């Protein structure tokens, strides 16, 4: 038959459109603006409008929550569509909110909740379905509890609406619409597609795992940093695949008493092997079972060996997904790694530049901000927070809104008209002074994201763009001809040059070409773990690169370790190989499989060990040279990104006066030039304000500073405080190392 | 906690808590002649004796004999007849209270043709078990019970009753009583005809009236 | 009203007077003073305990403490009908003998609350798993 079809999530809300591709309705005798009528489970039926989407297939409809949710259905089921355009205009409705949904509101529901929804509308309504109206400031639902004529009826310009009565109590078959699901979570795109293709199968049709005779997941265990929305996951896909949730604590299970901690798991277990296909979130998994050197006494070392046999005695009988989350994958005992316990792994990071942004539109959808919120800077300028803190965020900076206008609801009633909440509204001024008393939680974290560096960013040096270029896309893009001969494509490259001259530059630029991850480790941190910290360290940077396959690993000033060796004793110089050994060890231990590439920068070539170069390793030697002339003008146009129009500047003229000098230098010269300029344009503005107490207000044309006008003798006598930083000698040395490795 | 929670049991219901709680604590303290509610149904035969004809309807001798069935039929009810009250109950108050009438005067007029002295049980299983029928299909399982399907309950709480004590007549003539008012009062209207010959008078809805949606005011159309 | 003493703070009780009740005390006016003191009547709170009044050298950190805590401990209503989270722990820490067990004394006792102490060294040595 060409009525069942599969149905999805939309985007546009819009509680009575649905998606469908154009030859559905060519071929089932459909046009535009016709009403049907959708039927799906338990003999529910809902009344849509239809209309065309760009990229909707034949046998997918798309609908979003409310509609679902008054047909008793859940995703990927099917319905029953059918056009019925001979609905009859209703004549009186009555509609009843839910009890559980106006606590303290009261005043005049109809005109600042119902009046602007069916404003121009002609929504199609049925007799027993609920729609949900974002408020003021709430979610308020209603139920369409009587209409006449029954049951189907169209709200015309003409009706008469009964709003009043006691709210109705909440029954038991609705599923809450004010609850989690696949779009509260953003941010978390690719880790939220893991998850569900893996969890859909075994939960949605247990019988076919049966009769197929293969091996289901039995445990999934998502790590990350506090506050970064990990039992939202587990929440949002029980309520959406329809399932048994039920959450076990760390906690409270660890403080009960004695020895009946462990008859709080055994009868954990049962409820979810007695209650259809459910699913059990483990919270705060390393609180329970840390690792075995940790547990100092015995009744913690009876807590982990009763964990154990139990996810053991999981062989078949009903589908039970086990989910944990833990802060550290290390902390966690070793022996909840083994296959039939958790062995698929799942990481949620921070958010990202693009993630920010993400979490405010939803935490933000209920509110109503004013027309001068900017809500690409507030989601920029946020570097460190987790999902959680943008959740206080938005919270604080809607309670300024009420503190400044609390004259208006001078201690009023015990509840709050809704008039005035529909009149509140949230400025750049509030937005502001949330974030100054905000503590952001991540902070020091090593931060994996694609940099946003373009090849634009730096001048000159060409030709080693292209020799970065064909070490890293043509092994990846094209590997047939590759696959033809064992080539071994090098899996590391050293840059070594004149310091300040553009080496992290590049690596940043590469990442960003082929976009794929960048991890920096920087050499003071290299020397952190360098004493009495342990070498533990070093192995979970490399695992941390090995799960973000393709990547582009870092390390900064390689040679700092061997500097440090090298001095009036350096007793180090066995602690210094420690590091290298273990960085050795764990770099021969690279797959071909897995795209990972190591790039190393030093300026001191020639005090580096000999046995990190070698064949098989990074081996391939980069000398970067110092810009020149027509190279060396493109530093200068990196600082004229900013806005220093120095009147007729004449580049070309400033280009022949700034000869043989170095890479960051350069870049120096223009702040230094700059930071005068803006001194200057003080004492021009108070030579105003201080003029201007003689003449009271007198400004008939209006302007109050000189409008940045930047001269370029200011930018000239800047110059003449300027000194070469090349140093010849050193510039020597590198030349005859280079002609040497050269010859 | 004696106050408004027996304030929160409907009047009507509350009304026959009182009559069941308040004759047995007469009894086992013995003020009024334990004799004197007896209800002989030779007597009736012979004389009219208009001075029993509902007093030894709600009167109970409970103590040393059987205690422990008085407990538990009360008990039900307790659980239940809140039950059953919010089923389809709460609009149609009048129509509730009659067919509590129609029962007493049945169980009364068989009765009173046998020689049984107690209808004690019999009033409290028949609306027990008219309640079975006409609130059927769930399941239910106590904690010191079994999974038994739905809609057993009606049989498996007949043979309960039964084979704790014994007066084969009284728990037969309850159900069927029941059946047959079930076939009359729900089943027979559409079966082949015979509609509501019962019907209420309106001096019922009088003195207690039913419940109507209350549509208030509409207050415009808008646009 | 509050007497300052010569080295405590007397406080009386106006209980009865003529002509009732408005009677300015003018200069050739009888007041008695004798009698049995009347008993410390509950309802109102002391004149004598702490109060905003009553800290010195902290008015920066008692603004912060002040503006977080005023609105979710008299305006409880408010923060059902707008639905947002309120704060839920706040960590002084110090010196000890600075003050910090009285600027938590002065909230509760000014804006109206039931301030409930728990001690640390008496939680902690109760018995056993008692605690
Ligand atoms: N898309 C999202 N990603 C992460 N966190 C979110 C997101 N949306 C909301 N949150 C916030 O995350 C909080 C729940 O996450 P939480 O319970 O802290 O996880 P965990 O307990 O593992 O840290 C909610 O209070 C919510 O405000
Ligand atoms: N094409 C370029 N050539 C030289 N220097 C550049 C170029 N583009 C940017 N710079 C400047 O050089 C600096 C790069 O320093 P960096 O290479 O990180 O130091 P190091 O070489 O010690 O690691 C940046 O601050 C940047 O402003
Ligand atoms: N403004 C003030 N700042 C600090 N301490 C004060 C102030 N006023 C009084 N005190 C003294 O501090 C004592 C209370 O401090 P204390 O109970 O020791 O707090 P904590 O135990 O947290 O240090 C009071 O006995 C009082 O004498």
């Amino acid at each position: 038959r060409p009525n069942r079809l599969i149905v999805d999530e939309a985007i546009n809300e819009d509680n009575s459109v649905v998606s469908l591709s154009q030859p559905k309705m060519d071929e089932l005798q459909l046009f535009r603006g016709d009403t049907v009528l959708l039927k799906g489970k338990k003999r529910r039926e809902a009344v849509c409008i239809v209309l065309s989407d760009d990229t909707c297939s034949d046998e997918k409809i798309r609908m979003n929550r409310v509609v679902r949710n008054n047909l008793r259905v859940r995703l990927g089921d099917v319905i029953s569509i059918q056009p019925c355009p001979d609905v009859k205009y209703g004549k009186r409705i009555h509609v009843l909110p839910i009890d559980d949904t106006v606590e303290g509101i009261t005043g005049n529901l109809f005109e600042v909740y119902l009046k602007p929804y069916f404003l121009e509308a002609y929504r199609p309504i049925r007799k027993g379905d609920i729609f949900l109206v974002r408020g003021g400031m709430r979610a308020v639902e209603f139920k369409v509890v009587e209409t006449d004529p029954s049951p189907y009826c169209i709200v015309a310009p003409d009706t008469v609406i009964h709003c009043e009565g006691e709210p109705i109590k909440r029954e038991d078959e609705e599923e809450s619409l004010n609850e989690v699901g696949y779009d509260d979570i953003g941010g978390c795109r690719k880790q939220l597609a893991q998850i569900k293709e893996m969890v859909e199968l075994p939960l949605r049709h247990p019988a076919l795992f049966k009769a197929i005779g293969v091996k289901p997941p039995r445990g999934i265990l998502l790590y990350g940093p506090p506050g970064t929305g990990k039992t939202l996951i587990a929440r949002a896909v029980a309520n959406e695949t329809g399932a048994f949730f039920f959450l076990i604590n760390g906690p409270e299970i660890m403080s009960k008493l004695a020895g009946e901690s462990e008859s709080n798991l055994r009868k954990a277990f049962e409820e979810a092997e007695k209650n259809a296909p459910a699913i059990i979130f483990i919270d705060e998994l390393d609180a329970i079972a840390p690792k075995r050197e940790k547990t100092h006494g015995e009744v913690e070392r009876r807590i982990v060996s009763q964990l154990l046999t139990l996810m053991d005695g999981l062989k078949q009988r009903a589908h039970v997904i086990v989910m944990a989350a833990t802060n550290r994958p290390n902390s966690i005992d070793p022996a909840l790694r083994r296959f039939g316990r958790f062995d698929r792994e799942v990481d949620i990071g921070i958010p990202d530049a693009t993630g920010r942004l993400e979490i405010l539109q939803i935490h933000t959808k209920n509110m109503k901000l004013a027309d001068d919120v900017d809500l690409e800077q507030v989601a920029n300028e946020t570097h460190g927070h987790v999902g959680a803190d943008l959740a206080a965020l938005c919270s604080e900076a809607a309670l300024q809104a009420i503190r400044k206008k609390m004259d208006l609801i001078d201690l009023e009633d015990e509840t709050i008209d809704a008039e005035v909440m529909n009149s509140l509204a949230v400025t750049m001024d509030d937005f502001r002074w949330a974030l100054s008393q905000s503590n952001p939680s991540a902070l020091r974290e090593t931060v994996v994201e694609v940099p946003q560096v373009t090849w634009e960013d730096i001048g000159g040096l060409e030709d080693v763009k292209r020799e970065l270029q064909e070490l890293v896309q043509y092994p990846v893009e094209h590997p047939d001809k590759f696959l033809k001969f064992g080539m071994t494509p090098s899996k590391g490259v050293l840059f070594y040059g004149p310091p300040g001259c553009g080496k992290t530059l590049l690596a940043k630029a590469i990442a960003n070409e082929c976009q794929a991850n960048f991890i920096s480790i920087k050499g003071p941190e290299l020397l952190t773990m360098w004493f009495g910290e342990s070498e533990a360290n070093v192995r979970e940077i490399f695992d941390k690169a090995r799960q973000a396959a393709p990547c582009v690993l870092f390390f900064d000033e390689l040679d700092s370790i061997a500097k440090a060796r090298g001095g009036n004793i350096g007793d180090g110089g066995g602690a210094a190989d420690r590091v290298i050994n273990q960085i050795l060890t764990e770099m021969d231990g690279m797959s071909t499989k897995k795209n990972v590439f190591i790039i190393g920068a030093t300026n001191r070539p020639d005090i580096i060990d000999p046995a990190i170069l070698r064949p098989g390793r990074l081996d391939q030697l980069i000398y970067i040279p110092l810009p020149d002339e027509k190279s060396r003008v493109a530093i200068l146009k990196a600082n004229l990104r900013k806005s220093p129009v120095a009147k007729d500047v004449d580049l070309e003229f400033l280009a022949k006066m700034t000869n043989g000098f170095s890479g960051a230098d350069l870049t120096e010269i223009c702040q230094r030039a700059c930071k005068l300029a803006i001194r200057e344009s003080i004492e021009s503005e108070i030579r105003r304000e201080r003029e201007r107490q003689t003449n009271p207000s007198a400004m008939e044309v209006e302007e109050d500073d000189p409008v940045p006008e930047i001269r370029r003798d200011h930018f000239e006598e800047a110059m003449r405080f300027a000194r070469r930083s090349v140093s010849d000698n050193d510039i020597r040395k590198y030349e005859m190392f280079a002609q040497t490795l050269q010859q | 906690d004696i106050g408004d929670w027996f304030r929160s049991i409907p009047a009507i219901t509350r009304y026959w808590f009182a009559a069941t709680v308040a004759v047995p604590l007469v009894g086992k303290l013995g003020l009024i002649s334990p004799a004197y509610l007896f209800l002989w149904p030779e007597a009736f035969l012979y004389r009219f004796q208009i001075w029993r004809p509902i007093t030894a309807t709600f009167y109970f001798p409970v103590g040393p004999g059987t205690g422990f069935l008085y407990l538990v039929n009360l008990y039900f009810l307790y659980q239940y007849s809140t039950r059953l009250e919010t089923g389809a109950f709460d609009g149609r108050p009048a129509d509730y209270l009659f067919m509590l009438l129609f029962n007493w005067i049945c169980i009364v007029i068989t009765g009173l043709a046998m020689d049984m002295q107690l209808l004690m049980i019999p009033l409290i299983m028949s609306v027990l078990y008219v309640w079975a029928q006409l609130n059927r299909d769930m399941i239910v399982s106590f904690w010191f019970g079994t999974r038994f399907k739905a809609c057993y309950l009606p049989w498996v709480i007949l043979g309960f009753n039964y084979i704790i004590g014994g007066s084969v007549i009284n728990e037969l003539i309850g159900n069927l009583v029941g059946h047959l008012y079930f076939f009359l009062m729900f089943r027979y209207p559409m079966d082949l005809g015979g509609r509501n010959f019962l019907s209420t008078p309106q001096f019922l809805y009088r003195w207690l009236p039913s419940r109507r949606h209350n549509w208030g005011q509409g207050f415009r159309l808008g646009d």
